[PDB]
RNA sequence: GCUUGAGUCUCGUAGAGGGGGGUAGAAUUCCAGGUGUAGCGGUGAAAUGCGUAGAGAUCUGGAGGAAUACCGGUGGCGAAGGCGGCCCCCUGGACGAAGACUGACGCUCAGGUGCGAAAGCGUGGGGAGCAAACAGGAUUAGAUACCCUGGUAGUCCACGCCGUAAACGAUGUCGACUUGGAGGUUGUGCCCUUGAGGCGUGGCUUCCGGAGCUAACGCGUUAAGUCGACCGCCUGGGGAGUACGGCCGCAAGGUUAAAACUCAAAUGAAUUGACGGGGGCCCGCACAAGCGGUGGAGCAUGUGGUUUAAUUCGAUGCAACGCG
């Protein structure tokens, strides 16, 4: 995205600051998912895949990963 | 030999090549350098290290013009960018600010399809 | 090996002068552990070396030595399967033991009425640049050169 | 007759529900021009391909077609198929509040009709990208495959046909009843909005679990529990959703739907192992790091073969072969 680096700025600082700039867009991830087609199948399994990870061990975090191991 | 102080450097990084190349304000470009135009072919086209080489190289494809200072736009993703702007200044530069001008469809036309291996 | 990290072995000195360096040379010479048979042919090569050159044997031997002196090496790892060469930077321990691996590999070669006259041809050939071990240190440098696009 | 089921009206709401027409922005390709030059592209590595006839890069502009990043959600709407920029026109349904009105108008449904992804077919357009077929380069023992470079129908539109899908929560529709918890979404009432609140009540939805059910797995108030109404369907595996006939279709084919023969099983769920070019954690001269060998030479010795009258017999992957 859009960086202008002022007065009295160093070169790494600003460098570094570009880097979150893009991974604060997600630039590299949104031209990751446009190399291929990926079909609406594999689309809708994948999001209710991850969302069934995602759910599965947070319900875990919640209270199964909350009693002693030792 | 014609002068210009400041331009605009624009660092297209694919996953097989980078290419840097060097331009004024208007576009108009001055001299380029890729990561497979010395040596650095195949898979040591792919890395940082080749991009870091390029921007050397088109660092003297410019020592005629003497450039002062240049913003640098960056496209498409891979091992290009970070290394490549790391080492335009290590060459000699004042890197004025940096865009990521990398093109983003807003879903307009399908991608090839899914490679199995 | 798989999971130890054991102290390392501590050798004896050299006798005519008393240093680490010259008794793993003799060690590295040897063959079939013959001692003194080595010993005699490092003698006979550092004695008769250092009229060559004008300075005393020690440091002689040493700028013999350290114009054979790999700075990297390259190695052997994976990533995608792919498995290709990557550069290394040495432990100078492991670097000055791979110097006198590769003097003594010369040495083997070029042959001539003795191993210990064959040592003090080498070792001025060394040291002047021009033997077949700076020709040794400098593909190894080419090889790692030619591989720096990984680090 | 009655108002409890079913409906009608008044007021709002949320919505990728649908059909028609516009329009915007990003991007890909192409064309024309400017700068500039030897690579680009691709791969695991390459080559085919493109490029000194000036590419790729880069900027200004044009022309087209298609799809609508972010929002975006285990979110929403729809009977299902399905539906995603924004605006307008036409239009369907669901829900909530308090009332009123009709007064059993209901539920289910064989034949019947309608809708029904994608691919396909017909006619007429359109054609950027992708891409069956096809071609070339690889890889390989081979590679009419995966990988690469191209590339036609098709995908898009209008109007017709087809009528099938793992059309699937593999779970017909409707109604009744039966412990709980965390959420999401959309109405609505009350209390002090006294503060990004609380206490309620409706619809839809997501997960986890109780009794109960179930072969088990699991389901569990959105049931696969406890019941009632109607419908469809099953009767061992293969032959076979096949043949013949009928009906439908432009065809591809769909629908309906056997038999001879053949086997003594086919199957479902779970269990203990073993295995994986599955995952994680480790170990061993297992690899790496080194040193020295063997395979080449000559002899010693053992074996296989061949020979012999006999070349006694046994061991004969690691774990037989200087072995008994």
């Amino acid at each position: 995205p859009v960086i202008k680096v002022r007065e009295n700025e160093p070169f790494d600082v600003a460098l570094r600051r570009f880097k979150r700039s893009c991974e604060k867009a997600g630039v590299l991830a949104e031209v990751r998912r446009r190399e291929f087609y990926e079909k609406p199948t594999t689309e809708r399994k994948r999001a209710k895949a991850s969302a069934v990870k995602r759910h599965a061990k947070k319900l875990a975090r919640e209270n199964a990963r909350r009693t002693r191991l030792y | 030999r014609k002068q210009v102080s400041d331009g605009v450097a624009h660092i297209h990084a694919s996953f097989n090549n980078t290419i840097v190349t060097i331009t004024d304000r208007q576009g108009n470009a001055l001299g380029w350098a890729t990561a497979g135009g010395s040596g650095f072919r195949g898979s040591r086209k792919s890395t940082p290290f080749a991009a870091q080489v390029a921007a050397e190289r088109c660092a003297d494809a410019v020592k005629e013009y003497g450039i002062k200072n240049l913003e640098v736009m960056v496209k498409g993703p891979g091992p290009g960018r970070e290394s490549t702007i790391r080492a335009l200044n290590a060459a000699g530069f004042r890197i004025t600010n940096i865009t990521d001008v990398t093109p983003i469809p807003h879903n307009g036309c399908r991608p090839p399809k899914k490679r199995r291996v | 090996p798989r999971r130890r990290v054991i102290g390392q072995r501590k050798i004896l000195p050299d006798p005519k002068f008393g240093s680490e360096l010259l008794a793993k040379f003799v060690n590295i010479l040897m063959v079939d552990g013959k001692k003194s048979t080595a010993e005699s042919i490092v003698y006979s090569a550092l004695e008769t070396l250092a009229q060559r050159s004008g300075k005393s044997e020690l440091e002689a031997f040493e700028v013999a030595l350290e114009n054979v002196r790999p700075t990297v090496e390259v190695k052997s790892r994976r990533v995608g399967g792919s498995t290709y060469q990557v550069p290394v930077e040495v432990r100078p321990v492991r670097r000055n033991a791979l110097a006198m691996r590769w003097i003594v590999e010369a040495a083997r070669k070029r042959g001539d009425k003795s191993m210990a006259l064959r040592l003090a041809n080498e070792l001025s050939d060394a040291a002047e640049n021009k033997g077949t071990a700076v020709k040794k240190r400098e593909d190894v440098h080419r090889m790692a050169e030619a591989n720096k696009a990984f680090a």
